[PDB]
């Protein structure tokens, strides 16, 4: 019950900028609505407090605003502290207490396309029994990307488990990589391999294949 | 099927200012991202700005960081580049796109006709 | 200050059961109540039990009615809470929070100070050793330019990985993943390295993984193909 | 052609307004510092607009007959006799501009007032004492403009004085100063007050909207539970319950704190209550709340609302005195303006428009001298409060 709804999930802003998120309640709560910061790996610390007021410990900057059911927090200065994710919650009565889905604010940079650099599985993989076609996109700027995956010149859905980093200090990219680890009964009779890409820095979808 | 007929600029003096423009009918732009694409001669379409849903921010590219800005109007489904202090090097044909995915992943289907817009 | 420390958490199997303890230290805990605050890997923050110090009320949500039982000893300023019949779904990182009495300003201050969090996972399998494969680019793929050499880890179960490219040499623009939910249990991880050069003398690659509560470090010597 | 008969009824006009206005600023300035409880910031101000206009009167109002029914202006050769013109306009435009300014002053704290919802202070003072210098520095332009110029009545080198202006400001001012007065006696005071009165209307209008909805939540809220088949329906209430009685404590200004605690208090007991299954006792301790609702938080809407009650008197007891001005000041600026861009340079309507022009204007003359005395009455009549001072 009194669901709260986060508008903005991921936001991208650099330093000296204002940034402003929205919650939504879903029934009339009064001021007892909270906000808190939390790096990861870390256990979150309290920032606003009914409402509108600063806690003890906090900068200036930070600030809240009540209007109806809506609630505003905003950050005038976004100093290189502020990348984190943001909570807001709604405390009325003790046992009815729900948390919103979090909001994530990063850099903003310009865009590079992925850089794909294909790799085949090793022979060992397929002398034990069982390789893995994988492939990598390397340092694209946003996060968005596509990969769909394709043997033999066919699409084929599942083992397509893929996993994307977090934003390196070096220039702020992310990378991805999929694989397709495949028993050797189907990898023998799979010759071709090809994964098709997409970005939103890239006009036209690229692919690179291998044979066996 | 979603015209994008671009008009505006074509030809400026070097350190001058332009304003395109490339619009659609039928096909609302409040539910999806535009892009624009320089086709240089000889090049594939290179990435030049994009433009995301209502209050998601505009991104660029290195090419026109600060020297172009991108706007659109969801009531018209309208969007316009501003382009100033131009270099003899930005001669080529512009092109407007619309993505075809809600969650800005890849597609990019539709292709512009194309209007050359020259320089110096 | 007022500080909180959760302690006593580990691996079980499905359907174990599990202790833990929240000592409280520079506060009375007859002042101010605790309650516990769950989070998924990856996912949101929910509420999940409470109780009062001082009128013994306790209360419970949905998600573990049945089988949590919250409990506090005033004496020992400690607080604990009981999982019976936990499920692979519950593995999660659990904190102990703080929050004041009503009348006055300390119940308007929510939660002021937090625990430190303690993270409990169910699984079924058991340890083993990793096995590591290969992953080279080919020669055609990136010939002469940046060749994304790879060493694929797979069939393994610690928490702390640590997997070092050239045996902790090669250092310069790596890309190591998080280990991924692979399938009957486990997990798998690689790391990849830019390494533009083609050089025999850096062709040797030799990628070490190590699993620290099986002991086993192994290590895999790509072949530039 | 308008006849003396003009001059006699100015004469008797100007005689009858010095006999009222005189005697009624002398009882309102006696009341606003006799009584002790009439002391506050609205009544300093209109005691000081009241006291601006008897300086103004019984200086002005015997010169102006005297030099309406005689031969010239008195004291024709004389030092000081030559400073009666000077002191005649700046009088008169700085007695205008006190009242417009106390005018707008009251608009001002009126619209302040009512924003805070729950004996001349430091700012009421320096307020009242900035308007006093700002009108004379402002009127100065008329007294330091006016000067005598000489005539031949019977073959004599007579003195009347006129605006013949000397220095290029005075013949600036001269060329355009019609729609200067126009626009700072007229408009500013009709658009100003005309903006804060609005807001004043909405916002009294939400600081009451709310107090009603919470009141009524709160007692529909309580028949809900009183009639709860299950503990499902005592949390869906108590949880209103409890949202507005927090957010009705906040408009509670500092007793009546104490007693919203302990209503909150009791709502978290039910709930408790209620929470463990017990539907009976969750009842009982919703039917407990008749002691709380009916010993503090009757009183405090009762108050609350019978406050505002008075606060909404004064502000029309404000607002009534710029109606009366404006009507007052409207007609001689009708016949000022009309005489200016569509004059009767040649028109064939002089038969009958100029003679028309001419009276109006000569009576807004007078209807604009009235308002100089007329304010005593209005507040009799609307104030109800200085009447019962009046009465006594
Ligand atoms: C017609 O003479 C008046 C005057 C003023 C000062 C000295 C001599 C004569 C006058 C005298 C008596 C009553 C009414 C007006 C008149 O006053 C006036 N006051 C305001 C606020 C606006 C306008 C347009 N007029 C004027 O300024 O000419």
């Amino acid at each position: 019950d009194i669901q709260m709804t986060q508008s903005p999930s991921s936001l991208s802003a650099s330093v000296g900028d204002r940034v402003t998120i929205t919650c939504r309640a879903s029934q009339s709560v009064s001021s007892a609505v909270a906000w808190y910061q939390q790096k990861p790996g870390k256990a979150p610390k309290l920032l606003i407090y009914s409402a509108s007021s600063l806690y003890s410990g906090v900068p200036s900057r930070f600030s809240g605003s009540r209007s109806g059911t809506d609630f505003t927090l905003t950050i005038s200065s976004l100093q290189p502290e502020d990348f984190a994710t943001y909570y807001c919650q709604q405390y009325l009565y003790y046992s009815l207490v729900t948390f919103g889905q979090g909001t994530k604010v990063e850099i903003k940079r310009t865009v590079a396309a992925p850089s794909v650099f294909i790799f085949p599985p090793s022979d060992s993989q397929l002398k034990s029994g069982t390789a893995s076609v994988v492939c990598l996109l390397n340092n694209f700027y946003p996060r968005e990307a596509k990969v769909q995956w394709k043997v033999d010149n066919a699409l084929q859905s599942g083992n397509s488990q893929e996993s994307v980093t977090e934003q390196d200090s070096k220039d702020s990219t992310y990378s991805l990589s999929s694989t397709l680890t495949l028993s050797k009964a189907d990898y023998e009779k799979h010759k071709v391999y090809a994964c098709e890409v997409t970005h939103q820095g890239l006009s036209s979808p690229v692919t690179k294949s291998f044979n066996r | 099927q979603v015209q994008l007929q671009e008009s505006g600029g074509g030809l400026v003096q070097p350190g001058g200012s332009l304003r395109l423009s490339c619009a659609a009918s039928g096909r609302t732009i409040s539910r999806y991202a535009m892009s624009w694409f320089r086709q240089a001669p000889g090049k594939e379409r290179e990435f030049v700005a994009v433009a995301r849903r209502s209050g998601d921010g505009a991104f660029y590219a290195d090419s026109v960081q600060g020297r172009f800005t991108v706007s659109r109007d969801d009531a018209k489904n309208t969007v316009y580049l501003q382009m100033n202090s131009l270099k003899p090097e930005d001669t080529a044909v512009y092109y407007c796109a619309i993505d075809s995915d809600t969650f800005y992943s890849g597609s990019y289907d539709y292709w512009g006709q194309g209007t050359q817009v020259t320089v110096s | 200050e007022v500080q909180l420390v959760e302690s006593g958490g580990g691996l079980v199997q499905p359907g174990g059961s599990l202790r833990l303890s929240c000592a409280a230290s520079g506060f009375n805990v007859v002042d101010f109540s605790l309650h516990w605050v769950r989070q998924a890997p990856g996912k949101g923050l929910e509420w999940v039990a409470y109780i009062s110090s001082s009128s013994g009320s306790t209360s419970y949500a949905d998600s573990v009615k049945g089988r949590f039982t919250i409990s506090a000893d005033t004496s020992k300023n400690t607080a604990y809470l009981q999982m019976n019949s936990l499920r692979a779904e519950d593995t999660a990182v659990y904190y102990c929070a703080r929050w004041g009495y009503w009348p006055g300003e300390p119940w308007w201050k929510a939660f002021d100070y937090w625990g430190q969090g303690t993270l409990v996972t169910v699984s079924s399998a058991s340890t083993k050793g990793p096995s590591v494969f290969p992953l080279a680019p080919s020669s055609k793929s990136t010939s002469g330019g940046t060749a994304a050499l790879g060493c694929l880890v797979k069939d393994y179960f610690p928490e702390p990985v640590t997997v070092s490219w050239n045996s902790g040499a090669l250092t310069s623009g790596v890309h190591t993943f998080p280990a991924v939910l692979q399938s009957s249990g486990l997990y798998s991880l690689s790391s990849v390295v830019t390494v533009p050069s083609s050089s025999l003398g850096t062709q040797t690659y030799i990628c070490n993984v190590n699993h620290k509560p099986s002991n086993t470090k192994v290590d895999k010597k790509v072949e530039p193909k | 052609k308008i006849t003396s008969a003009f001059k006699y009824i100015n004469t008797v006009i100007s005689c009858t307004i010095f006999i009222v206005g005189m005697v009624g600023n002398a009882t309102l300035l006696r009341i606003i510092y006799q009584n002790k409880c009439m002391r506050n910031g609205p009544n300093a101000l209109i005691a000081s607009l009241a006291l601006g206009d008897l300086i103004y009167v019984v200086i002005d109002l015997p010169i102006n007959v005297f030099k309406l029914l005689a031969g010239r202006w008195p004291f024709d050769h004389n030092d000081f006799g030559v400073f009666l013109c000077k002191l005649f306009p700046f009088l008169q435009k700085s007695s205008v501009g006190i009242t417009v300014l106390n005018l707008c002053a009251l608009s001002v704290d009126r619209y302040r007032a009512v924003a805070s919802w729950s004996g001349i202070p430091l700012v009421t003072a320096i307020e009242i004492v900035s308007i006093w210098i700002l009108s004379f520095i402002l009127a100065i332009p008329e007294a330091i403009g006016f000067v005598m110029v000489p005539f031949e009545y019977r073959g004599e080198q007579h003195k009347t004085c006129m605006l013949n202006a000397t220095s290029k400001f005075m013949e600036f001012y001269q060329d355009v100063k019609d729609w200067w007065l126009f626009g700072f006696y007229f408009c500013m005071p009709l658009v100003c007050t005309a903006i804060f009165y609005t807001l004043m209307t909405c916002e009294a209008r939400r600081q009451l909207a709310d107090l009603e909805d919470n009141w009524e939540t709160l007692n529909d809220n309580l028949k809900v539970i009183e009639k709860a088949d299950n503990a499902a329906q005592v949390k869906d209430a108590l949880t209103k319950m409890r949202a507005a009685a927090l957010d009705a404590q906040k408009a509670t200004p500092p007793d009546f704190r104490h007693g919203f605690d302990i209503l909150v208090g009791q709502i978290d007991d039910a709930l408790k209550l209620a929470n463990e299954g017990k539907v009976k006792e969750a009842q009982a301790a919703a039917e407990q709340l008749k002691t709380t609702r009916n010993a503090y938080i009757q009183k405090y809407l009762e108050r609350a609302r019978s406050t505002l009650k008075q606060r909404r008197e004064v502000a029309k007891t404000v607002f009534c005195l710029v109606v009366i001005f404006a009507l007052c000041w409207f007609p001689l600026h009708l016949s000022r303006i009309l005489k200016k861009t569509v004059y009767n340079e040649m028109d064939k309507n002089r038969c009958e428009l100029l003679s028309f022009l001419l009276l109006m204007d000569y009576i807004g003359i007078n209807l604009a001298t009235m308002n100089s005395c007329i304010n005593p009455i209005a507040l009799y009549f609307v104030s109800k409060k200085f009447k019962n001072c009046f009465q006594s």
